């Protein structure tokens, strides 16, 4: 699949 | 007013080559301390960063913190004008919604002088924290660009397995399937040839080589590439600018 | 009859790189004077004058004056079957309506020997007055060719400065805008990389370098290319052609 | 159970590189006597045929002949990930309907490992019978690559005259018509020589000719081979290990 | 605003 | 025209 960097950081 | 004269032209060009093909416009911020940009792709799975320290260029005169907006691809444009051997000096006003580039030649027969119209651009910054990385790897930037691309005409996706001895970069395709296995540099080497790996855990990450394409564009910038990985969490591709800083991409893996 | 014979092939073979890709289709004068061929473009915005002596050539011997119609496509296709190295011998007949090419090598152990159909062609010839210019500007061919390539970039149409001191190449895109500033050179070691500035008054007129793009294709014939200007008066680009002649292209301005 | 070990791993690549843009799929006939591989054209018009000898690698080991069915697109493809100076080794069990690819790189701290699916083929193997020639003319490959190239820009077809003097190439076009003339030359890559037991004139569709040139890396010089209304051959020498040859059929009208 | 060079010459 | 090798070996 592929999900986006949005989730992995944030702020 | 903004100032920063960079001697080494080239260093510029290269970068925006970088970017252009990822991400097309971008904010670049400003400071005493240096240039520093970071902006998600279209679709919002790899993230770029870019850092050139003050220090890095010959004049550097930054009075408050500026916001340029800057359709990159524009810019390319604009640095495509650009004599690798040319003197590359910036300049923005604060009101300035337009940023100048001017291009003095290898013994000054000639001076190209641009003048670029910016954008308001909404940047939620991301928080990347600092972390250790399971899996570090210092490698021929050369090699890895070479590699990404073979790949990407046998599958869709790449993954790297990682451990003491060395790294493996596979994909499968309807043709068939490929893995490329290389060792730490033994008879440690001449270091631009050479591969190194720092190991906390074995690591095996998949990846869209459609990025990673896309990534290898800053070869031009360093000879090598270092490759920091951890599982489900993002792989981050650092190629290091010439004592003025680096250019990290940061990529999904996927499931 | 008519027959001469080049020695330097080349020479010819880089003429019809010049013009095929401006005119399709074009009549060739030949005199007991020389190849005389003057022909505008598909869309009668640009003309471009032919002048080769007859002094140029090794043999030369024409009779009659004839008007030889050519799809110089067709005659580009046949010269680029003709080594670098190569003599060139040219023939024709009056009443004959077929132009016979012969390519000698420097190893005189191959010899091509083709022969190209004609056409009938309408030809309004242009009087051209010889003219006194406000500016006429003598630079590196090269270094034209990229300046014309690289604004092509940032805009449809080129603004030409002149002064006594230099000449400014600028542009206006969406994205931005661009200026290309030369100065006259002193203590001139040579002309090859040399530019020199003839100014009667000083001029600033406006090109669409979708043309002058077309032009420089001839940048092959000449280190140096001559652009001579008068207000509301059309751009005169000049090739010197190895001491047989000249290739002039000529561009209206813009209001 | 086999596998060979190829030193220059390019010989391999500009083979490929020459077959794939004439022939999509061919089978690869491996024996303890080396790789013998034979396929017309879409069209049933060309023919090319390759040998590799045993010999001609460093190791080379073959249990079962093998008949290998391959997709030459998918195989370039292969051939492509691997460098210039890299030593190609292959691979392939005998039940084995997938051909292994090893790529080692003059690092030795590299090595690629692929791994190819095969296809089942039917493919007639014609009998070519060894033949005297009319005129068989050595030419360099480049010279030869660079006269089908331009003549393609005339015409359709071209002429082929030889006798002892030398060899004329001749097209004609709706444009025009160009008759190129070689002679047989002083001192032996550099040089034209012609044995002629009768002269010869036939006509091949450069169409196919330029297909053929796509071999001209893999020599300096290329030898032609003609006699009246059989196929002319197109023989590319292999350094040492064999040579990949083409054959054509000529034309002639009402 | 381009013109043609007919116009600028002739003849 | 143009024949086809088929014709030109065989077997």
């Amino acid at each position: 699949s592929m999900r986006k960097i949005c989730t992995y950081f944030h702020r | 007013m903004f100032e920063a004269r960079l001697v080494q032209g080239s260093i510029l060009k290269k970068v925006l080559e970088a970017l252009k093909d990822l991400i097309n416009e971008a904010c670049w911020d400003i400071s005493s301390s240096g240039v520093n940009l970071q902006s998600m792709d279209s679709s919002h799975v790899s993230l770029v960063q870019l850092t050139l320290r003050s220090e890095g260029f010959d004049t550097y005169r930054c009075d408050r913190n500026l916001a340029m907006g800057v359709n990159l691809t524009s810019m390319s444009k604009i640095l495509k004008c650009a004599g690798n051997e040319d003197i590359i000096t910036l300049r923005a006003e604060d009101n300035a919604d337009t940023l100048a580039l001017v291009f003095e030649a290898p013994n000054q027969e000639k001076v190209s002088d641009y003048e670029m119209k910016l954008m308001d651009l909404d940047v939620e910054q991301l928080g990347i924290p600092e972390q250790e990385y399971s899996c570090v790897v210092k490698m021929p930037s050369g090699e890895f660009a070479r590699i990404c691309r073979d790949l990407s005409h046998i599958g869709d996706a790449v993954v790297i397995s990682c451990a003491k001895d060395g790294v493996k970069f596979s994909a499968s395709g309807e043709l068939g399937n490929g893995n490329i296995k290389l060792s730490q540099t033994s008879n440690v080497d001449k270091e631009e040839e050479a591969v190194t790996i720092e190991m906390n855990e074995p690591v095996q990450l998949t990846f869209a080589l459609r990025y990673l394409n896309f990534f290898t564009k800053a070869t031009p910038l360093s000879s090598t590439v270092t490759l920091s990985m951890s599982a489900d969490v993002p792989l981050v591709v650092e190629y290091k600018i010439a004592d003025m800083g680096h250019l990290k991409y940061y990529l999904a893996p996927k499931i």
